[PDB]
């Protein structure tokens, strides 16, 4: 049933689904939020090179 | 091997969950469309691990 | 050493061995091999790259 | 097999550097004599009374 | 395939996808990196084979998998910005 990531049902799985799309969510958002930031994690890639 | 076979069942079932999830299809048209959708991935995928 | 005599490298000397010898350059056609399977996929030169 | 190869054209060009460094390599590989081996086997027996 | 197919400049088609694939990933290593405990583990009858195996695996799965999950949307957009 379309749109459904098994939230309100039982007990453990729910909250497990959604601290997961929460978790993906802030996910998301920080990997958005290294995306404006072209250039720094460059000096830790190569730094990891090294 | 036994981590690059689940890698390919498991993206073979997940993406048509998560094709189902979101667009309210039944089982068989999702997948149908869905299988349409990362075929060419996996066969490169073979095509360069190899 | 003295006029006439020879030595010579045998048994665990004569062979060589593996990592040091050629062994990246396994990785490194096996890498150009990969690079090319990319090239093939994402029909660019630079989105393998990524 | 043409209009494909014809719109995605660094495939064809990958298979062409894939043959290319094949009958490369089995020219190193490849031990240079004159013709052919022609001549049926011939065994030799051969003893001495002084 | 967001791009050309939908038409998507970069900077959305990226996150979305990352989003789309950010289950998966972490099922495939949440399973591998719980399978190759067992190489790690053994201890006695055939250890030192199964633990030089294992760990390199392990560690090896456990850093590409929490930084190039950061780092290859990112490996994309500045390869695909530069050159076009």
């Amino acid at each position: 049933a379309k749109g459904d990531h098994g939230e309100g049902k039982k007990g453990f799985f729910g909250w497990f689904n959604r601290m997961f799309e929460k978790s993906t969510h802030h996910y998301t958002d920080s990997v958005g939020g290294i995306l404006r930031s072209t250039g720094r994690y460059l000096v830790l890639y190569l730094i990891i090179v090294v | 091997a036994i981590g690059l076979l689940v890698d390919d069942a498991i993206v073979v079932v997940e993406n048509v969950e998560r094709v189902m999830a979101e667009e309210g299809l039944p089982p068989k048209e999702a997948t149908r469309k869905s299988m349409g959708q990362i075929q060419g991935a996996l066969v490169g995928i073979a095509m360069v691990l190899s | 050493l003295p006029t006439g005599v020879g030595y010579d490298w045998t048994g665990m000397s004569y062979q060589e061995r593996l990592s040091g010898n050629q062994a990246p350059s396994l990785y490194a056609i096996s890498l150009i091999v990969v690079f090319l399977c990319l090239a093939a996929l994402y029909e660019s030169w630079s989105i393998p790259f990524s | 097999m043409p209009n494909f190869f014809i719109d995605r054209p660094i495939f064809a060009w990958v298979i062409a550097i894939i043959i290319m460094l094949a009958g490369g390599l089995a020219i190193l590989k490849l031990p240079v004599a004159q013709y052919p081996t022609i001549a049926p086997p011939a065994v030799t027996i051969s003893a001495s009374y002084p | 395939d967001l791009m050309d197919k939908e038409g998507k400049g970069l900077i959305e088609a990226t996150l979305d996808a990352v989003r789309m694939r950010l289950r998966p990933i972490l099922m495939t290593s949440l399973a591998f990196i719980l399978g190759v405990m067992p190489l790690v583990i053994s201890t006695g009858a055939g250890s030192g084979a199964q633990n030089a195996v294992g760990t390199g695996v392990m560690g090896g799965m456990v850093t590409a998998t929490v930084l190039a999950i950061f780092f290859v949307p990112v490996f994309f957009v500045v390869v695909r910005r530069r050159f076009s």
